[PDB]
């Protein structure tokens, strides 16, 4: 009998096989300390092995021996370099935005904020402004340029039925969803469980794509969630709650030992709440793009309804080469002067008509 | 149970500071080596290292001695200082140390390193030929190039309650028993009869089964809560029962320890 | 068998020497309370001299003897005027900066902000302004013009890349860095681990600079620890918190009987936080220097993005001669009335042209 999942390793050194759901299971499969200890595994390692039924008195299924972990063969795992001993670098790797259904938003992304490997980007608009549509056109785009690279859809706190449209528009992605029927806990725990299996898959040099919506939603389950801090921050947040969200974001990063770990994630802004601009404000420090959309542009129905100006990454020369650095910076140049809604409609207009490199041309 | 000063040594050594090892402290000490005895650490340490006999050279003044010379107990290292004990007079910069030892000179290379203490007979340096013909510690001092056999040879050292509960662990009580029966059956009174007085002690421990190894205190259970009760009495005043008042400051005691344990060991401090 | 490190004293009287990450180490080596009492020994003094193996029983070697303290022989330490007591003074030597991959930079520094020894110096900027490209010219500039000067960066609470970039681009100069990714607990202990070093270094009469990125972060991280001083400051800053960053910038000084602390440290402002403005006006009463470069310079992408009209020293006549003090004068005096955008695109086509002197010529 053969049995998988992702490892949870308890405070008691033994640990458990989870499924998708990214939480205590009937059917999760114990693991022993000891094997925890000879193959070196680490919470959020991918483990599947052979198992038995519970013996009497056992109400769970016990790995009976280890045959794969993460997909490969465990002598590896005693011998690799751990993810925090990873080199942290920039994202060398550029990615190609396309996704047949609207490429509007893919060019312009291209054309405003760059794509690489290890990316610790973040989109940033009001409620009701395409970032969820804009989440969905990066996960067509990248299930179409970048298979390679393992694409993991976390759903924090959102829609349901968002949740049911993307599961079906993912086709076959790890989709991870925690609505907002969740109480924070179940937010956060599933929140823990994908991130500690990402970076036990990029500690193997691999590519692992991360397209969180609501950020800010998981931020907001962390104040939930610490116990006191004493005081509070500015805006009714609290001191230490944001720590746990920026190792988050901050684990994305560009290895130069192989693999690496791209996160995107939606932030809200414009709620007229001052938690939501805070914990924004606090995240642009630590991330590498910020890409904006404007709640006038959806008014006015145009899509993607980017603001332009505001939006870009750092270190676009390491994404970009030369001609295309001074393509964008023309273009950017020409952009910067224009109001924001009609400098969207010239810039679709004149994307609409051909490709982004021929519209160089 | 153990042939011991169940009264004064006992917490001679649980509190005040006692190196014990029955292995062989076999290099000599006044009397030869001891078995089970407990010591002071000076004297384990003088025994440690042969008889290093430190003595300050007053400023501008040239010792009376040299750096590989063998300076014997008494002998002046300087126009000031006297020895205390034989050995060679090592040079300081500044002073001079006479370690009791024995020396042979290298001009090949060592074959002992300052620190093993080797037999009679051993290899100290230049393969077979500088070789040591005393037990104890070695210091191979370029210095004059010689390999000095301290007589210091290995005695370790234990202390504390570990040290107790291993030689409780480390007893088997048939065998005290048949010495008891022995130092009963044959000898006088004056002492058989102690001697069955503990051998009372080793029926019951052995017929009883249970093992003396938890025969000291490691994992100390915490009473219930309610048990010791905390009552309020009025406006915020509390009423505890004193075990709590006791727990505390335990509590307070193991992590310091813990802290310090992973922070540094001073050993006074430690004790 | 010969070990170095720098000291740091345990409460308990006695030391270990430490490595350059500036944290506890298993090659520390313990130093015992007499040697220190012989030779009148502190914290953050760099030690070195031969070591033995440590014994049985014994975690760490110990330093059989002291050979240097502070590259210098002991003797000296026990008779020394003590930092504390060393004369607080103006910077009353300047210091030219010139960097050759741009000159522009160390140019409007110069004709705005000259550096003398001993500076307790700010630049203030918002994200994304310059301002850790700016400090990387500094270091450098320093590099060129004052090699005989302790150069030491420190780099808190900010970007893993910038550390690597800065490894490879200060040509081995001491830079002691701890990245976001580090608790404030770490950032706290390493700055001042750095702090005293330097400290002991100028006691020796020694120049030094500390080139500090995120000095606000810092002061976050005082925040974070300080337990509770009760009362919070306007902005979510603690009143006691920043004590520490208060006492450590003020050790910025110019000094009579020889050597001088400079510190030069990066600030943010426009946030959005009233905790880093609060940060911002405190620390502009302390120190002596206030470099400031607007956002909506670096949006134009023109470099540096300095606001001239705020930026300034103080006493410039004890660091610039009267033609000097007089040029720069006239140039100001020129540059209130116009934009900073501007000025700016003003100044840099004027200053490209030529020398600063054969542009005053
Ligand atoms: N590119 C687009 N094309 C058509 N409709 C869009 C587009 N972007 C946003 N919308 C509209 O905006 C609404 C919500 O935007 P979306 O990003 O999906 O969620 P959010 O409210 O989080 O922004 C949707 O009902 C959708 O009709
Ligand atoms: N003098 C300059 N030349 C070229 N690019 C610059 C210059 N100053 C700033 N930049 C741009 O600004 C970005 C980051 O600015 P930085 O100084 O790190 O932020 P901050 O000023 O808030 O510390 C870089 O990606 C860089 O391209
Ligand atoms: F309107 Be969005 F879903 F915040
Ligand atoms: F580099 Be800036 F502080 F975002
Ligand atoms: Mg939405
Ligand atoms: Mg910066």
């Amino acid at each position: 009998r053969l049995v998988k999942g992702y490892l949870e390793i308890s405070q008691d050194g033994y640990g458990f096989l989870t499924e998708n759901l990214h939480n205590l299971e009937s059917r999760v499969a114990i693991v022993s300390a000891g094997l925890i200890k000879q193959y070196a595994l680490r919470a959020g390692d991918y483990v599947v092995g052979q198992a038995r039924p519970p013996r009497e008195n056992e109400r769970y299924a016990t790995l009976l021996k280890v045959e794969a972990v993460n997909n490969l063969d465990p002598e590896a795992a005693k011998n690799r370099p751990r993810f925090d001993e990873l080199t942290p670098q920039f994202p060398d790797r550029q990615i190609r935005l396309e996704t047949t259904p609207d490429e509007l938003s893919t060019r312009v992304i291209d054309l405003l904020a760059p794509i690489g490997r290890g990316q610790r980007g973040l989109i940033v608009a009001p409620p009701k402004a395409g970032k969820t549509t804009l989440l969905k056109k990066i996960a067509n785009a990248v299930l179409k340029n970048e298979p390679d690279i393992k694409v993991i859809v976390l759903l924090i706190d959102e829609r349901p039925e968002e949740v049911t449209d993307f599961r079906e528009s993912v086709q076959g992605a790890e989709v991870i969803a925690s609505t907002f029927d969740e109480p924070p806990q179940n937010h956060i725990r599933v929140a823990e469980f994908v991130h500690e299996r990402a970076k036990r898959i990029v500690e193997e040099g691999g590519h692992v794509m991360i397209l969180l919506d609501s950020i800010t939603r998981l931020a907001r389950a962390n104040n939930l969630v610490t116990p006191p801090t004493g005081r509070t921050l500015s805006g009714g947040l609290d001191s230490a709650a944001l720590y746990f969200p920026k190792r988050f974001l901050g684990a994305a990063r560009n290895i130069r030992g192989g693999g690496s770990l791209t996160i995107l994630a939606t932030a809200l802004v414009e709620t007229g709440s001052r938690m939501d601009d805070v914990i924004f404000e606090e995240f642009k420090g630590t991330g590498n793009m910020e890409l904006h959309l404007s709640r006038r542009l959806e008014e006015r129905r145009i899509f993607p309804a980017i603001d332009i100006l505001k939006s870009g990454t750092r270190r676009e020369e390491l994404l970009l080469g030369e001609e295309v650095t001074h393509k964008m910076w023309l273009l950017r140049k020409v952009l910067a002067d224009m109001d924001p809604a009609e400098a969207m409609e010239m810039l679709l207009a004149r994307l609409a008509r051909t490709k982004n490199n021929k519209e160089f041309l | 149970l153990l042939d011991l000063s169940a009264t004064e040594l006992e917490q001679v050594l649980y509190f005040s500071k006692y190196i014990v090892l029955d292995p062989k402290g076999a290099i000599l000490n006044g009397v030869p080596v001891e078995k089970r005895q407990l010591l002071t650490d000076e004297e384990y340490r003088e025994l440690r290292y042969g008889k290093q006999e430190t003595y300050p050279l007053p400023p501008g003044v040239d010792a009376l001695v040299k750096d590989g010379e063998e300076v014997v107990k008494g002998q002046e290292l300087a126009p000031g200082v006297v020895s205390r004990l034989d050995g060679v007079a090592l040079y300081r910069f500044a002073s001079i140390l006479v370690v009791k030892a024995r020396v042979y000179p290298f001009e090949d290379d060592v074959e002992v390193s300052t620190g093993d203490r080797v037999a009679p007979g051993d290899v100290l340096a230049d393969g077979g030929k500088v070789k040591s013909d005393v037990y104890g510690r070695v210091e191979v001092d370029l210095v004059r190039n010689v390999v000095r056999v301290v007589e210091s040879y290995d005695i370790d050292a234990r202390m504390g309650a570990e040290a107790i509960q291993q030689l409780l662990k480390e007893l088997d009580l048939e065998a005290l028993e048949k010495e008891l029966l022995e130092e009963m059956k044959h000898p006088s009174r004056a002492r058989r009869a102690k001697a069955r007085k503990r051998l009372e002690v080793v029926r019951a421990f052995l017929d009883s089964g249970n093992r003396p190894e938890w025969m000291i205190l490691e994992a100390v259970p915490v009473l219930p809560p309610d048990l010791r009760p905390m009552v309020q009495v009025d406006g915020g005043r509390f009423a505890t029962s004193d075990l709590n008042d006791l727990y505390r400051r335990l509590i307070n005691r193991n992590n310091r320890l813990k802290k310090l344990l992973a922070q540094g060991a001073p050993e006074i401090i430690i004790r």
